[PDB]
């Protein structure tokens, strides 16, 4: 039921709003009001996902898909099958996210450590409040949003992209694709040395932290340091979308060319056409 | 409110520290220097660097690729130095586009790609020996030069193998910044819309998983750093309250954690599968499928939509239409 | 003919998505998720052979560990309920409990890679010193969450594994004794250093060290326990809700 | 760098597709403008009276109109062609009759052309039909042509710079990146595709696998082909002003049926209209134009998509002289 280092820590605290109401563990889990929450917005959400699967034509679960409505319903309610139930399950989406999100909080205060993590979930909280909210208020009507469906949301997102016709040469895009390319290179980098100071091979002796900077040191001329790359990490890792949010935001309110003809800026200056 | 895990207050400083390898410890050249500024976000000692035979090979053959590159980039402009600068982006060495096979092609038709590919191949393949050497020297395990490898592999695939299984070298990657972006659609369409191809799917849940994983691991990291969570190596053999207080935030928040060290192992394979899913996908292309979306279609996966505007014959199939 | 079909209505590329699949679980569930359990377990109130770890300066040490003692924690049960927390009997700070707790690790000091006491002052590190730009806080007076001057800095201690500067020494005024702070307890400003992680009145109880010009890692633990546990002990208002 | 709110958008796929035009309201009016100079029709003019073959000396095309017909074809002919510089940019001043001036024996050609294009060419051009008009826009040469080689600017009626200058090698990329909607895509769609008919559009296979004979080795149709198929598109989507989803479902580029928009197999049309004025109607006009028209491989300038469509998705916005001009086509 517990870790054999983990009683200590159990006790009451670090609860936003609830008191003792709340602040409980069912299992592993905590609880408090925003573990409810999420599980009130988890349920209502997934509840209607699954009415709205029935009345679909498939249950093959690739297939599935409940889209949003049609550019002529704008901002407003839209009907339940045709698209209401897509608007239904937004808010229950965002309203378990934050939900999620917020309690990380207390589980934060509770252990007496940083906010970080539920302050790292936000970057991605707020990229999906990019896509399926800012953009389409922006752009006057919800229909603009992605589908809830695991192969049918790429093809909205081909779409999307072949809308501006090359969306490579977006420049916000080039910015989030690089962070992604170098946050997923940088994680193998630190996780391969810190498993290759502790598992060295044969019956050879671990070694220390001034292994770690050598190596890097030798390698490619510089090492970072422990408690740095960990927040190179989080900064890696968050730009992915701090900077591609700018690329999508744009492509339609701010731009409606096509993305390789917006470098003609750099392209079209008079003393070297 | 932990301002450390923002930037570093105060900066101490020191003598340099050496960290003896079993050899090349004469291999190590220069003065090591200190930016005040890059202390503040990281360590401020900058160099110095290790030579070694394996790393000048992967200066002289890598320099030799960029060299055949920028040359060809230069001819497409005329030699003109300031429409070189502007239109830099746009200018690329290509594969060949005449069909050859797999004879070598003439220098004029991708000649000089396949020789620019072939000194990037050998630069890739002695900077590894030297991320595999460097390891061994100082005692370390072979886990970067591996995960390293995996990453070649991919470049292995795209560049060389996949023209090969095919039998065409045009299929290869340009050299060029749009121009290998441009690649990314041509091969897509060629292939039938790579958002049906399933190893692209996990090759992006991977990269997207290294995004969260790096990220949650970061925050988890800085987070607990009052509490030296960062000593990561005497947390794995003497585990502190740093790392108790980790594993129980995720214990609460998902039910499950890891350790200090196996999160890192996390970290490791999903970094690692990225190119390996990625490898996959390739391989299976044009040897063993055509188009990702009739495969999708056949195995009845590929989803469906009804018709906006009306259901359009194929105009060529009509009694009458022209070629 | 096709290339790449086979018997029935099966393809290569098929085939090699369920194994694509097998091989994932089988490391997820068979491999990483077994490393996971080497801390830990088994549970209290499937595991692996265990590893050990030989260390750089002498000894081994097979994990996880199992300690030939026990430590009592003044504790107390809320409620009857088997996931009901734990409100603290005495006091939960000096007790160490909660966000207070330490782990039981070696009473050993951590180690350069030569052999040399990793973690100590500047008074000892004599070829260490603070880079030319940042503040020198030793003689600033640090100021606590009251707003009360609960002492003044004295010395830094700086790691000299990487040159980094972990902790903030400081006489406390009243008690004649010395006290180690985190630096992440502190705001470093050009004048005074302000800790609101814990009360002026609480710093003449934080953990004493053994020897006065070095730190064990069980020290830098207890230390540090201190003032994260300060944060949700240092008033009776920051445990409650905020709303 | 940008282009400020609102932003006008359609829907030409399922809700939740991302499918449709996004057009700026700013340019979508400057467009209107510039198309709206369409000189309205020549009011109808009597019936009755000999034909012109019988009238005129030299009538090989227009016989059957009567007199007064016949000069409102020639009026109006003029106010789309040449109307600076009027009737005598054809004629001999003192005899009508003469073929002295090249733009005479050109314009009968043209004539027939037009004819043609209103004629033979309904599954494309409709009901809204196409003029003199349509590609001239009030001057001799047009503004958007087409030679064997790329050439900037696009309209012609803008001063070339150096670089921009064909003879300048330097520029050649650039003149390729902007006839490609600013791609590097190195390849040359007009060439290859509209000036005649030697090339196959389309690249995808129609098959999950591979079919065996054709998917190893100097059997294959190189990537290139992709690179070329795509240069094409990304000059149809600019020249028309629109893009992918206009005509495509990005799901599936091959496929028909619901995966496509009418527009698609109307766009299909276009491609063998444009081969058939380009090769049958405007390359051989180079024994009938001088050396200052044609081009380095002495080549007559011919048409793409632009010349008629000039940004905009009907070429001015569906405006017909269908009806009010019948003797341009459509002939019984
Ligand atoms: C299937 C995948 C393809 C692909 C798809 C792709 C996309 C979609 C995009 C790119 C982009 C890029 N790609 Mg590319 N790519 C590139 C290189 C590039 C860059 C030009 C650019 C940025 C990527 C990045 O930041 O990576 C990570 C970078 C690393 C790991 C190195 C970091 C270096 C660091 C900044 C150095 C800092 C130190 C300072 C120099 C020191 C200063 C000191 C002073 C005194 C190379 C060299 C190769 C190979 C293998 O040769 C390659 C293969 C491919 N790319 C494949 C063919 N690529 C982006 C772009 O904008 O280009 C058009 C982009 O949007
Ligand atoms: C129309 C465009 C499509 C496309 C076409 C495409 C193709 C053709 C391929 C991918 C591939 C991939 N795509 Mg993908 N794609 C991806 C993401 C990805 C990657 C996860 C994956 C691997 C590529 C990579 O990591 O290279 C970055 C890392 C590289 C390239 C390795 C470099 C390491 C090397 C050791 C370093 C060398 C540097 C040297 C120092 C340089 C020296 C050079 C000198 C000598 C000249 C996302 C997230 C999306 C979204 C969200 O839309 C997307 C959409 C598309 N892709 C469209 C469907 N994509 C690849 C794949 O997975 O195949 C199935 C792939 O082959
Ligand atoms: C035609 C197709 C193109 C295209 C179209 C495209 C568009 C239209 C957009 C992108 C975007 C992006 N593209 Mg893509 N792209 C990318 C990569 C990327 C991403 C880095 C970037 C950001 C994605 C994002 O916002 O996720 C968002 C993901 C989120 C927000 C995750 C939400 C998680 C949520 C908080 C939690 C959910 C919880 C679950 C319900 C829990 C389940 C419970 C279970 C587990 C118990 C690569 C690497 C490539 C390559 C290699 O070719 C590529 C090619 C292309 N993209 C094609 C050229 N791309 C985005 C961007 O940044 O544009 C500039 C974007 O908007
Ligand atoms: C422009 C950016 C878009 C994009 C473009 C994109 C591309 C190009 C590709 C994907 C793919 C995927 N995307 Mg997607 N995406 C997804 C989820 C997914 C997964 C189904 C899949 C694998 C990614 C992964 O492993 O991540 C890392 C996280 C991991 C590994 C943790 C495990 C999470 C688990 C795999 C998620 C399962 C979600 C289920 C649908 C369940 C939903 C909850 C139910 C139970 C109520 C969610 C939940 C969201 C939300 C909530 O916004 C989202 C938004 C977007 N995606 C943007 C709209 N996505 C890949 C795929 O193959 O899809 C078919 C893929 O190739
Ligand atoms: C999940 C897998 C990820 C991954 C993994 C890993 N990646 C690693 C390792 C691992 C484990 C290392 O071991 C190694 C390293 O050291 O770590 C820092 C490395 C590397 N990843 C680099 C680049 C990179 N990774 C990319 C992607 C991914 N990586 C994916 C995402 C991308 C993209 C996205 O494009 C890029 C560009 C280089 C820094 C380095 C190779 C150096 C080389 O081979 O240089 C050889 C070439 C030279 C030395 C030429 C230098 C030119 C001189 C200046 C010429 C002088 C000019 C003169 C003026 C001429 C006249
Ligand atoms: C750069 C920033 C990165 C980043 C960062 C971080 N990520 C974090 C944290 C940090 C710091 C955590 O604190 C938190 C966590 O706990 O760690 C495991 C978390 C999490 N990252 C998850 C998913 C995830 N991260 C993605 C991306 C990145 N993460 C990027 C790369 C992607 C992509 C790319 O697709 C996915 C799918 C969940 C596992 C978890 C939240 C679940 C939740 O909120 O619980 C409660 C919600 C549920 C249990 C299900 C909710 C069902 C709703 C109500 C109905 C569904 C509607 C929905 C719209 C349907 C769409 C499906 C359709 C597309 C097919
Ligand atoms: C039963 C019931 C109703 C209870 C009520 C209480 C309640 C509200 C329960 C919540 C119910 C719900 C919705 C639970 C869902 C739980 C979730 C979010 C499941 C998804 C988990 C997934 C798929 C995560 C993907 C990320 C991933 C690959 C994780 C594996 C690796 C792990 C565990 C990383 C976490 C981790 C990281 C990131 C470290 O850095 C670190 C550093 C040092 C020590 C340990 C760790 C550590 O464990
Ligand atoms: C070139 C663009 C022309 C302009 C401008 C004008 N005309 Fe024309 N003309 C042109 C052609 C190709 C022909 C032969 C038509 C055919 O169907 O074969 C003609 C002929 C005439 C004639 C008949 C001359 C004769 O056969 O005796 C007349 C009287 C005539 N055109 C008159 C005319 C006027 C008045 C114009 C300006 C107002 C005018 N034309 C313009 C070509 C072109
Ligand atoms: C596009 C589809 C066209 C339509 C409709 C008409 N013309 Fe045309 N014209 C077109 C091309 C590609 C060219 C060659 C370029 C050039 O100007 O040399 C022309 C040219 C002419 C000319 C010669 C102008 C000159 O070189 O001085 C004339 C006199 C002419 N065209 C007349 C003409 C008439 C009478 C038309 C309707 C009956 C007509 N054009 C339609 C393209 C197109
Ligand atoms: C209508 C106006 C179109 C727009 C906008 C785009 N394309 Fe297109 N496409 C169109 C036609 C009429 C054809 C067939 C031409 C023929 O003669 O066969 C195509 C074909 C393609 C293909 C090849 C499909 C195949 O059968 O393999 C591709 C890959 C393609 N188109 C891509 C594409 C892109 C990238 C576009 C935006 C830049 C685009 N098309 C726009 C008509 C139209
Ligand atoms: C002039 C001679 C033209 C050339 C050259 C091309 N097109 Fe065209 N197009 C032309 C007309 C007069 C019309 C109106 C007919 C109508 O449908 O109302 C069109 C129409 C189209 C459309 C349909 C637009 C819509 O329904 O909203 C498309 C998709 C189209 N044309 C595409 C197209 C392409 C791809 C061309 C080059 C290959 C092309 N057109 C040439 C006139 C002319
Ligand atoms: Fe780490």
């Amino acid at each position: 039921a517990l870790l054999s280092f983990e009683r200590k820590y159990r006790v009451r605290g670090g609860t936003l709003i609830g008191g003792d109401l709340f602040d409980f563990w069912v299992g592993p889990y905590f609880v408090g009001f925003f573990g409810v929450s999420a599980i009130f917005f988890i349920f209502l959400g997934v509840s209607l996902i699954g009415y709205a699967a029935s009345q679909g034509p498939t249950w093959d679960p690739f297939a599935i898909s409940i889209n949003p409505p049609d550019l002529k319903y704008g901002l407003g309610a839209a009907p339940l099958l045709e698209g209401g139930f897509w608007q239904a399950i937004t808010v229950c989406a965002l309203g378990a996210f934050i939900s999620w999100m917020l309690r990380e909080v207390e589980i934060s205060r509770k252990l007496g450590i940083g906010w970080h993590v539920p302050l790292a979930f936000c970057v991605p909280i707020f990229m999906f409040c990019v896509l399926q909210v800012f953009r389409p208020l922006l752009l006057g009507s919800w229909g603009h949003a992605f589908p809830y469906g695991i192969l049918s949301h790429l093809d909205w997102v081909n779409n999307f992209g072949y809308q501006y016709l090359n969306w490579h040469y977006n420049p916000g895009h080039m910015s989030s694709v690089s962070f992604l390319f170098v946050n997923a290179m940088a994680l193998g980098l630190h996780g391969g040395l810190i498993l290759s100071v502790a598992n060295p091979g044969d019956g050879d002796k671990v070694k220390t932290a001034e292994h770690e900077n050598q190596y890097f040191r030798d390698v490619v001329g510089y090492s970072i340091g422990a408690l740095s790359i960990h927040r190179l990490g989080l900064f890696l890792a968050s730009n992915i979308f701090l900077t591609g949010a700018f690329g999508t935001i744009a492509s339609g309110p701010f731009w409606t060319r096509g993305w390789p003809e917006w470098w003609g800026w750099w392209l079209d200056i008079p003393f070297w056409s | 409110a932990d301002y450390q895990t923002i930037y570093t207050q105060i900066q101490a400083r020191g003598p340099h520290i050496t960290v003896s390898g079993e050899w090349g410890d004469n291999d190590r050249v220069g003065k090591p220097f200190y930016s005040y500024w890059l202390g503040k976000i990281g360590d401020a000692q900058i160099g110095p660097i290790y030579l070694g035979a394996s790393g000048i090979a992967a200066f002289a053959f890598g320099s030799t690729a960029i060299l055949i590159i920028l040359f060809n980039m230069a001819a497409e402009v005329h030699f003109d130095p300031l429409q070189f600068f502007r239109q830099f982006f746009w200018l690329g060495l290509y594969p060949p586009k005449a069909q050859y096979g797999m004879g070598i092609p003439p220098l004029h038709d991708g000649g000089w790609w396949l020789m620019a590919g072939l000194f990037m191949t050998l630069s890739l393949g002695s900077w590894w020996i030297r991320v595999y050497s460097r390891a061994r020297a100082l005692g370390l395990g072979t886990h970067i030069a591996w995960n390293f490898a995996a990453a070649i592999f991919f470049v292995l695939c795209i560049g060389c193998i996949h023209p090969t299984l095919v039998g065409s070298w045009s299929e290869g990657v340009p050299f060029g910044i749009w121009p290998h972006i441009d690649w990314l659609t041509a091969f897509s369409i060629r292939y039938g819309n790579f958002y049906y191809c399933p190893w692209h799917g996990f090759s992006i849940g991977f990269a997207y998983g290294c995004g969260l994983l790096f990220a949650a691991h970061g925050a988890t990291i800085l987070a607990v750093a009052r509490f030296g969570g960062d000593r990561e190596i005497e947390q794995i053999t003497d585990r502190g309250t740093a790392v108790e207080r980790a594993a129980l935030f995720w214990r609460w928040t998902i039910g499950f954690n890891a350790t200090i060290e196996s999160v890192h192992r996390w970290g490791w394979f999903f970094s690692l599968m990225v190119m390996v899913s990625a490898s996959v996908g390739i391989l299976l292309t044009g040897t063993f499928v055509d188009n990702w979306y009739l495969w999708c279609v056949k195995h009845g996966a590929a989803p469906d939509y009804p018709a906006y505007l009306p259901a359009t014959p194929d105009p060529a199939s009509l009694p009458g239409a022209p070629k | 003919m096709y290339h790449g079909a086979l018997a029935q209505h099966l393809d290569i590329a098929q085939l090699v998505w369920y194994a694509q699949w097998l091989v994932i679980w089988t490391v997820v569930l068979l491999y990483l998720r077994r490393e996971d359990r080497r801390e830990g377990y088994p549970l209290v109130e499937e595991l692996p052979y265990p590893k050990t770890f030989v260390l750089p300066h002498g000894g081994t040490v097979t994990v996880p560990r199992r300690r030939p003692e026990t430590r009592e924690l003044k504790l107390a049960q809320t409620d009857g309920f088997e996931g009901a927390p734990l409100q603290p009997t005495g006091n939960p700070l000096v007790d160490a409990v909660g966000p207070a707790s330490y782990a039981e690790r070696a009473e050993v000091v951590d180690a350069t890679v030569d052999g040399k006491a990793k973690i100590v002052p500047l008074r000892v590190a004599t070829d260490f010193s603070i880079a030319e730009g940042d503040v020198d806080p030793r003689g600033l007076p640090v100021v606590a969450a009251d707003g009360v001057e609960a002492g003044t800095v004295t010395d830094l201690w700086v790691d000299r594994s990487e040159h980094y500067f972990r902790y903030l020494e400081l006489s406390v005024a009243g008690s004649a004794r010395t006290a180690l702070i985190p630096l992440g307890f502190c705001d470093v400003k050009k004048d005074k250093i302000v800790v609101t992680s814990i009360l002026s009145e609480q710093f003449a109880n934080v953990p004493r060290l053994q020897s006065r010009d070095q730190i064990t890692l069980r020290e830098e633990d207890k230390v540090s326990a201190y003032y994260a546990g300060g944060l949700l002990y240092a008033t009776p208002e920051r445990a409650e809700s905020l709303l | 760098c940008f282009e400020p709110p609102p932003a006008t958008t359609t829907q030409t796929g399922f809700r939740g597709l991302s499918m449709g035009e996004v057009l700026h309201p700013a340019t979508v009016k400057a467009k209107k403008e510039r198309d709206a100079q369409y000189p309205p029709a020549l009011a109808a003019v009597k019936a009755e009276g000999p034909p012109v073959s019988q009238v005129y000396k030299n009538v090989k095309v227009l016989g059957n109109l009567t007199e007064a017909e016949f000069l409102r074809t020639m009026t109006a002919i003029t106010e789309w062609v040449s109307p600076q510089e009027g009737c005598t940019y054809c004629h001999d001043e003192n005899n009508l009759a003469s073929e002295a001036k090249y733009p005479y024996v050109v314009a009968r050609r043209m004539l027939e052309m037009t004819r043609a294009i209103n004629t033979n060419w309904t599954q494309h051009v409709a009901q809204t039909g196409v003029t003199c008009y349509t590609c001239h826009r009030g001057t001799p040469l047009p503004p958007y042509v087409r030679y064997l080689e790329p050439t900037l600017p696009l309209n012609n009626r803008e001063t070339p710079t150096h670089v921009e200058r064909v003879e300048t090698r330097s520029g050649y990329v650039v003149r390729l990146a902007k006839y490609t909607a600013y791609s590097a895509l190195n390849y040359d769609p007009f060439t290859m595709f509209l000036a005649n008919d030697k090339r196959q559009v389309r690249v995808v296979p129609q098959t999950a696998l591979p079919l065996v004979g054709v998917s190893r080795g100097k059997e294959r149709r190189p990537l290139s082909d992709a690179y070329a198929t795509f240069a094409l598109m990304m000059s149809i989507s600019d020249s028309l002003g629109t893009n992918c989803t206009f005509c495509h479902n990005a799901q599936t580029f091959e496929s028909w049926g619901k995966k496509s928009t009418p527009q698609r197999a109307i766009a299909w049309w276009g491609i063998r209209m444009v081969r058939d004025l380009n090769m049958n109607y405007l390359a051989p006009l180079n024994a009938s134009l001088p050396a200052s028209r044609l081009g380095r491989q002495g080549e007559a300038p011919q048409a793409d998509c632009r010349t008629c469509h000039q940004g905009v998705t009907k070429p001015l916005f569906g405006a017909s002289r269908l009806k009010d001009y019948p003797e341009l086509g459509p002939i019984k």
